[PDB]
RNA sequence: CCAUCUGUGGGAUUAUGACUGAACGCCUCUAAGUCAGAAUCCCGCCCAGGCGGAACGAUACGGCAGCGCCGCGGAGCCUCGGUUGGCCUCGGAUAGCCGGUCCCCGCCGGGGGUCCGGUGCGGAGUGCCCUUCGUCCUGGGAAACGGGGCGCGGCCGGAAAGGCGGCCGCCCCCUCGCCCGUCACGCACCGCACGUUCGUGGGGAACCUGGCGCUAAACCAUUCGUAGACGACCUGCUUC
RNA sequence: CGUCGCUUUUUGAUCCUUCGAUGUCGGCUCUUCCUAUCAUUGUGAAGCAGAAUUCGCCAAGCGUUGGAUUGUUCACCCACU
RNA sequence: AGAACUGGCGCUGCGGGAUGAACCGAACGCCGGGUUAAGGCGCCCGAUGCCGACGCUCAUCAGACCCCAGAAAAGGUGUU
């Protein structure tokens, strides 16, 4: 009764079902709430982390001792080829929540969207959306496909955009695109819907969505550590050496009279591979990667104004376990959720 | 707002109770929720009726406060309430509500057949106004 | 007790003409118009008489604490005659020791921006209820004036300045600092 | 078939006591627009006794345990639930003839709705005593659908003021259409036996 | 060519709070909600018509999946115009809330 | 924490200080009515997603089969419950409802004078159908739209769960689709129950069946190692 | 000087349950709860000049340590806060 | 803890007091009709679904039925 020595709870009860997440791609639980006074734009973007390096910069901060000095910072880099817009979704507001009004997919769909719609692309007849593409071309389907835009414009009030990644531009093995569904936050819902009818089956680069020295969120699934014990999943103290039947255990897991173990106690199970959101990650640099062949291959990444040397941001020997970054990138100050080669969704 | 008050002489109807459906005249109030009334020409004599049992009308009577039975009776008929009561639209509603209540099985047949005949004639002459309405709005 | 009725009457001058929607009272006068709704108070409002315009508020039956509320009707009504024919004006002065209290007005009377309250770096932007406006006075030091038609919108807004200039963590028996009201008057006088 | 009860202006337990007796007897009852249910006593008192209900929570895990619903359709549903023998199959079916809604759905915005004079606030409260709306004691505690409901109601009520526009357009017409002539022979026997 | 029976529903059995007497039902005949106006319905023959999957009929001579339990109205029950009534079998308790069928037989009127 | 990075705002208010203002001719933070208001509280952010819904993709050839859609009639199996529908203003309550000259908001709606009714009769103590046995002969009142449609085609109306509704053009058709009267017959089954509807309800299984359509995808094995105690999870497997 | 109460973290008093057995101190480890609030938020009162204290209010959200002697609970001291 | 008188429980179900040894009604063969006792009649749950009568009371800790399962001194220009 009354521990004689106060100490706080180990771990947070706000992440309490420490469970293998039901998704490999990070899910945006909440897009930024908008007003229609802003110009029309995207809000989220898929990317793959390659690895980390560090950096040197002349930090301007009056008051601090950091002022006008060179200070190193850990940076991750995230390889982001441009997305390609496929679909438009409409959500109608209800007294039970948002509800998908209907979807319109693009006139002709890529190879790597269609691979995401199968569990065995080898055994498949590669038949998805084959009858759906023939309602863009017949006269009767075309007048009731553009009727589904005019009914979308009338009723539903937040619209989103189905876009996928171009896995062909990436050193990975996967070749299934990751199919995200991201909210446009423009002005009125007529301009918000005409901005996406303009630009189906087209590329959307990463500099068009984000900006330099701007601060975003990172959503992904963590490094999976497996089935781990009490003292590693929950950072519980080890018992002394003299303890019979074990060191790495929590000793008491409840009183008598609540005759029942509580959810608030620590016990062993799956550690890692959890869906998490890091907040307030600053973008340090928007990359542009391996441009035109007139000058045969300008590498030119990581070549600052104070460097002026033909360098490229992929390190000497390549990124470990990842490959070799030939595309656009966003580099973020600090650590970022996930293993290398893992899909992580950047978000304003 | 509050167009009819209780008052010495205010002729009230009686909704429920053992004198239901007959009129009274408020002669005197006793305390806050009961009133001494009588009907001299409508067969409900002098007694205390509660206010939630009675039912105020628009008829007043001019007789002195807490008079006898005779001077209410003279005031009841110098004003001629019982003729003037039955020629009002609410004494006709209470009469018609008990004409329908005593409508027998043969009479309810006749009320049926002579209702669907006139509902045709009103539905013809209200649809011959719908055609006449668009022809006005065609120019 | 549950008494037989009480009533107050309100004598109404000719330059103000009152209509009523019900327990709503519409008061129109020279310097504008203002309305209140008394749909919570369970009374009847009858404006009687030609050429004289008397307003009689009477509550039938009623308990003793609902007898106390018929006078509150006629007192709010007289402050609508007064406010629409004469206006309300609360003159507040700045009482201060060593530190002068600097006061300006940002937006058209709707914002009062107090600074240097007892040597402080933190500003105090007090926005006002719509319908009142401010004025730095003339021929008197450190005074602020508030004018409007509704007494509850003048006086509540007068209380937002007097609450904002509040000394914390100190003795308030000394350190008499703030912008307190000094007078309760009208915009047009002697009528 | 089914009685459709418009829930506003009613009290919580007086309405729920009549529904929980009509639904053991085999009727289907649809309570609509539960946002407008009153509940007697001032608002701060009714909001305290719902926050005292929220701390009722079984210690070892709250995931099993008392399910504190937040929409007023389900607050009223759980009030009816506590007046029914819901642990028997005669009472399981009794909860299943009750479709309580929130707002007024498209099947029920075009049916005639009844009220219950045995549970109305005007009838059953003395007017100098205070009451709480179930709409904003739901909103103060965790319900997130008040503004998207009021938006849809003022679009619902605007589509019915044009319905009631043209309904009394016909009533003006057929009162002037019954002015005309020669149906006096049929009015001889209907005025005689309550026109 | 028309309904010739009053509409009732079977509400429950004659019970105290704990123990119930299965031998008499109690019924809520519709439209009558006062004890003074149930004197018409005393002695009327009430019936519980239900379905099965075997076959039986009396009048036509060709059987169907319909069968019935016959009863009669005994006396009034309470002030609210409901009625207790005793059949020739006992009610199945499946019928709690379902209708029964109150005819216009053995009527003085 | 032995290296490094990140930790986020809205609401109603407690205490308390007030405003207007009675009771109690003044006064009063309170009695009705308003305000400011916080490590609390509730939500957002964040984590899990229900015997909770949604939008959409493609839907089984082969060599015979196979499966959706529409229109069918035929017989039998299982679950039983109901005996006509109301197709809708907002709401106030010490107040409401209707009809209407004039002053204004893209030929509708808001304001006021004016007239009504009002224990609601433009009354769900109600209203429309109807309690319609059918038919024949044979006259009056009404009635010039025809009304049931498996017709055909077009329109726009209804996103909170639209799955429902309104209108029009041509068409096989009726001229009895109502009320009053005339003439006379149909199982009149000989006093008797489960009658009379919803209804060519729902679910399952096959046969005779005309037309229009469709030709897949999961799981295992193998692979991977962003994952794992085992299942699960993430991937590859084109004749280049 | 009185006098009315609460509480069951003191100790008794009693002997109801347990004698075909409910493992009996302390510490360590760990979770939750209470408020009769030490500190932190917002406040009212001082014999509140300021600083520092003191006494009440809403309030259990969040904290309430490192050691020497002692088997200690308790104690007592050093030091940080 | 220990006595006096009477009843009860132990040996005893049943209706009620939500729950129950002892309270309150009433004691019991197997059943049908009737009527009550104590207690009740918004809904669990039989019965007030009476057009019940007169008053009192507002609680930001309301009150709510013998035994009986929670309160006192003191105080209130809260209301009667
Ligand atoms: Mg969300
Ligand atoms: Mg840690
Ligand atoms: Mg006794």
């Amino acid at each position: 009764s009354h521990r004689k020595f106060s100490a706080p709870r180990h771990g947070s009860l706000g992440f309490l079902p420490r469970k293998r997440s039901s998704r490999h791609r990070g899910k945006v639980k909440s897009f930024p709430k908008d007003d229609p006074s802003k110009p029309v734009h995207l809000t989220a973007f898929l990317g793959y982390k390659a690895g980390m390096t560090h950096i040197v910069r002349e930090v301007d901060r009056p008051g601090s001792k950091v002022n006008k000095k060179e200070v190193v910072e850990a940076v991750t880099i995230v390889e982001t080829p441009p997305m390609v817009v496929v679909g438009i979704v409409g959500y109608v507001e209800t007294p039970r929540g948002l509800r998908t009004f209907k979807t319109v997919f693009a006139e002709h769909i890529s190879d790597e969207c269609k691979r995401r719609f199968y569990k065995n692309w080898h055994k498949s007849k590669k038949k998805a959306f084959t009858k759906y593409c023939k309602k863009w071309q017949d006269e009767d389907g075309k007048k009731q496909l553009e009727k589904d835009f005019s009914s979308m414009k009338k009723y539903c009030q937040v619209i989103r955009v189905i876009a996928h990644t171009q896995m062909r531009l990436l050193p990975l093995r996967q070749k299934k695109a990751h199919l995200m569904e991201i909210q446009v936050n423009g002005g009125t819902v007529a301009e918000k819907l005409d901005w996406a009818r303009e630009r189906l089956e087209q590329q959307v680069p990463v500099n068009q969505v984000f900006g330099q020295d701007e601060m975003i969120d990172v959503i992904g699934v963590t490094k999976g550590k497996g089935y781990k014990g009490v003292t590693s999943r929950w950072h519980t103290k080890k018992l002394p050496r003299k303890t019979h039947r074990g060191l790495r255990k929590v000793a008491c897991i409840g009183a008598w009279h609540p005759a029942r173990v509580a959810f608030s106690v620590a016990r062993a199970g799956q550690k890692g591979y959890h869906h998490r959101t890091e907040i307030n990650k600053k973008i340090y640099k928007i990359g542009q990667g391996y441009l035109i062949k007139d000058g045969k291959l300008i590498k030119n990444n990581a070549s600052t104004d104070y460097d002026l040397s033909d360098k490229s941001i992929n390190p000497l020997g390549g990124f470990v376990h990842y490959g070799e970054v030939t595309n656009d990138f966003v580099m973020l100050k600090g650590c970022v959720v996930g293993t290398k080669k893992r899909v992580l969704t950047l978000r304003k | 707002v509050f167009r009819r008050f209780v008052e010495v002489g205010r002729v009230a109807y009686v909704s429920f109770g053992p004198h239901a459906g007959k009129l009274v005249a408020i002669v005197d109030v006793i305390d806050q929720n009961r009133a001494l009334v009588d009907g001299p020409c409508t067969q409900v004599r002098r007694q205390a009726m509660p206010f939630k049992c009675m039912q105020l009308t628009d008829f007043i009577l001019k007789f002195p406060h807490s008079a006898h039975q005779k001077y209410v009776r003279q005031a009841w008929q110098k004003a001629d309430i019982n003729t003037k009561w039955a020629a009002t639209r609410w004494a006709k509603k209470i009469e018609a509500r008990e004409r329908k209540a005593k409508m027998t099985d043969f009479d309810r047949f006749k009320v049926m057949k002579a209702k669907k005949m006139r509902n045709r004639i009103i539905k013809n002459e209200v649809k011959k106004l719908q055609k006449a309405a668009l022809l006005k709005a065609s120019p | 007790m549950k008494t037989i009725l009480s009533n107050q009457t309100v004598d109404i001058p000719e330059n103000v003409d009152i209509t009523l929607k019900g327990r709503t009272v519409i008061v129109k006068g020279p310097r504008g118009t203002l309305r209140r709704d008394f749909n919570h108070i369970n009374v009847e409002l009858s404006l009687l008489g030609k050429k004289k315009k008397r307003l009689r508020v009477d509550k039938w039956w009623g308990n003793r604490k609902e007898l106390a509320t018929v006078r509150t009707i006629c007192s709010h009504v007289q402050n609508m005659i007064k406010g629409v024919t004469l206006g309300f004006r609360y003159k507040m002065r700045s009482v201060y020791a060593h530190f002068p209290i600097n006061v300006v007005i940002q937006e058209n009377g709707s914002l009062v921006e107090i600074r240097n309250f007892l040597g402080e770096k933190y500003i105090r932007r007090v926005r006002m209820r719509p319908g009142v406006a401010c004025s730095v006075s003339q021929a008197q030091k450190d005074e602020l004036i508030l004018e409007g038609n509704d007494i509850e919108l003048v006086s509540n807004s007068a209380a937002l300045i007097q609450q904002a200039t509040t000394v914390k963590n100190k003795d308030i028996r000394k350190f008499l600092d703030g912008i307190y009201v000094s007078e309760k008057g009208t915009v047009q006088q002697a009528d | 078939q089914v009685l459709v009860l418009d829930g506003r202006g009613h009290l919580l337990g007086r309405l729920a006591a009549i529904v929980a007796k009509q639904v053991l007897l085999g009727r289907k009852v649809v309570v609509v627009r539960c946002e407008g249910i009153n509940i007697s006593g001032n608002f701060y008192r009714n909001k305290l006794k719902y926050l005292a209900f929220l701390r009722k929570r079984m210690n070892t895990n709250p995931s099993r345990g008392p399910y504190h619903f937040r929409a007023p359709s389900r607050i009223f549903w759980r009030t009816v639930r506590g007046m029914l023998p819901h642990k028997t199959k005669r009472g399981q079916a009794a909860l299943d003839r009750l479709k309580v809604f929130d707002g007024i759905p498209p099947p029920y915005d075009k049916k005639k709705r009844m009220v219950v004079p045995a549970a109305l606030k005007v009838v059953r409260l003395k007017p100098t005593r205070k009451f709480a709306y179930l709409g904003r004691l739901a909103h103060e505690v965790g319900w997130k659908y008040q503004a998207v409901t009021a938006t849809l109601e003022e679009k619902r009520k605007e589509k019915a003021k044009i319905h009631y526009r043209k309904k009394k357009q016909l009533m003006r017409l057929r009162k002037q259409a019954e002015k005309n002539v020669e149906k006096k022979i049929d009015k001889y026997t209907e005025v005689l036996k309550t026109h | 060519s028309g309904r010739l029976w009053s509409k009732a529903i079977f509400a429950g059995y004659k019970r105290g709070l704990r123990n119930q007497r299965e031998h008499t039902a109690l019924l809520k005949i519709e439209g009558v909600y006062a004890r003074d106006e149930t004197e018409f319905y005393l002695g009327k023959r009430c019936a519980y018509v239900y379905k099965a999957k075997n076959n039986t009929v009396t009048p036509g001579g060709k059987p169907n999946k319909t069968r019935v339990i016959w009863g009669k109205v005994t006396r009034a029950h309470g002030n609210s115009g409901m009625v207790r009534a005793k059949f020739r079998s006992n009610l199945p308790a499946k019928a709690i809330g379902h209708r029964i069928r109150v005819m216009l037989y053995p009527s003085r009127i």
